[PDB]
């Protein structure tokens, strides 16, 4: 199987000098092909920013141009991307991609989010939503967690480390000086909840958090 | 700096019906070779572009039947024969022809969906939250269409606009509706000194708003 994966801080100050790797694994960067970088800015537009081919020699896209460089290290296998003076423009989803517009093989990365900004990195802090006194009719039972103060971006949230998925809903983050809140609701049948449990797990990659908190039910 | 003009911007199509996206250059992609470079990327929520044509009508490996691709010169054209749910998502058409290689913006595909009224639910602030000093009282809108959903809040009878993060979610590929989340940011004082929390919504749905509410004394 063919694969590329990119790597790097998700987090950079502005006028500093981004750097993100990608690798390569299933194939050799050196026997055909070209490699690239391509961005993905939140609105959806995107944006082709440079090559490297198997041979060595590289193409920019020429707003790039002054700023841009892309090497490699063919012992192992993976091309790198370094972008100077980086602005709060640019923000945005890095991927790296290979393909050809005339043969079949094409290849995308996952991605990875990146953020230019002055704000310090900042754990979450999690909170419960459990009825009022809701759960009384409806055979179904609505939950929640409210996941506010972070940054940056992203925070991963589940429910029962995955067990539970069928009915959840987890909304997109939004930025309320220079913080984030993001939401996240699951319905159960009233039969599960508050009979057996239920959790909701949530991880900030960039301040190494891992929390998990019970929505047990308030005594009123 | 060749643009690529794609249009409809948005298309709602209803499951099953075939659906078509244009895509436009300001110059020719054919090429001195003879071939046409123009290929068609989906990028369903969450995930990555996905080249589903190349050389404006070669398929991809494992790209289904439904999908046609035709067009030539300055003009081609995406045909989905039969659209379901798996094919949520932005659709781009891709230019490989003249450096720098460009994208189109890209067109927003939505299933268009029987009306379905949102499932009401209101949360008072966790104790754990009030401990330090703030307070969030947060309602779900869960699962409705259209998108067309207007909340508003009420802390003793009377409408409050500011403190209010709003959030909607992309279009279930499951069941094809929306939900949304709208959370009310209180200080722990303020919150203390009102009883009568309401989220109250208006939809399509129905002539009178769906209305959820809670007593701060009640629990």
């Amino acid at each position: 199987g063919v694969q590329l994966q990119e790597s790097g801080p998700g987090l950079v100050k502005p006028s500093q000098s981004l750097s993100l790797t990608c690798t390569v694994t299933g194939y050799s960067i050196t026997s055909d092909y070209a490699w690239n970088w391509i961005r993905q800015f939140p609105g959806n537009k995107l944006e082709w920013m440079g090559y490297i081919t198997y041979s060595g020699s590289t193409g920019y896209n020429p707003s790039l141009k002054s700023r841009i460089s892309i090497t490699r290290d063919t012992s192992k296998n993976q091309f790198f991307l370094q972008l100077n003076s980086v602005t709060t423009e640019d923000t945005a989803t890095y991927y790296c991609a290979s393909y050809d517009d005339y043969t079949w093989f094409t290849y995308w990365g996952q991605g990875t989010l990146v953020t230019v900004s002055a704000a310090k990195t900042t754990p979450p802090s999690v909170y419960p939503l459990a009825p009022g006194s809701a759960a009384q009719t409806n055979s179904m039972v609505t939950l929640g967690c409210l996941v506010k103060g972070y940054f940056p971006e992203p925070v991963t949230v589940t429910w029962n480390s995955g067990s539970l998925s069928s009915g959840v809903h987890t909304f997109p983050a939004v930025l309320q000086s220079d913080l984030y809140t993001l939401s996240s609701s699951v319905t159960v049948p009233s039969s599960p909840r508050p009979s057996e449990t239920v959790t909701c797990n949530v991880a900030h990659p960039a301040s190494s958090t891992k929390v998990d908190k019970k929505i047990v039910p308030r005594d009123c | 700096d060749v643009q690529m003009t794609q249009t409809p911007l948005t298309l709602s199509v209803t499951i099953g019906q075939p659906a078509s996206i244009s895509c436009e250059s300001s110059q020719s992609l054919l090429y001195s070779n003879g071939k046409t470079y123009l290929n068609w990327l989906l990028q369903r929520p969450g995930q990555s572009p996905k080249r589903l044509i190349y050389l404006v009508s070669k398929l991809d490996s494992g790209v289904p039947d439904r999908f046609t691709g035709s067009g030539s010169g300055t003009d081609f054209t995406l045909r989905i024969s039969r659209v379901e749910a798996e094919d949520l998502g932005v659709y781009y058409c891709v230019q490989g022809t003249h450096f720098p290689r460009t994208f189109g913006g890209g067109t927003k595909l939505e299933i268009k969906r029987a009306d379905a009224a949102p499932t009401v639910s209101i949360f008072p602030p966790s104790s754990e939250q009030l401990t330090s000093g703030g307070a969030s009282v947060v309602c779900f809108l869960n699962n409705f269409y259209p998108k067309d959903i207007n909340v508003k809040w009420k802390i003793d009878g009377s409408e409050r606009q500011n403190g209010v993060l709003n959030s909607w979610t992309d279009q279930d590929s499951k069941d094809s509706t929306y939900s949304m989340s709208s959370t009310l940011t209180l200080t722990k004082d303020e919150y203390e000194r009102h009883n009568s929390y309401t989220c109250e919504a208006t939809h399509k749905t129905s002539t009178s708003p769906i209305v959820k509410s809670f007593n701060r004394n009640e629990c």
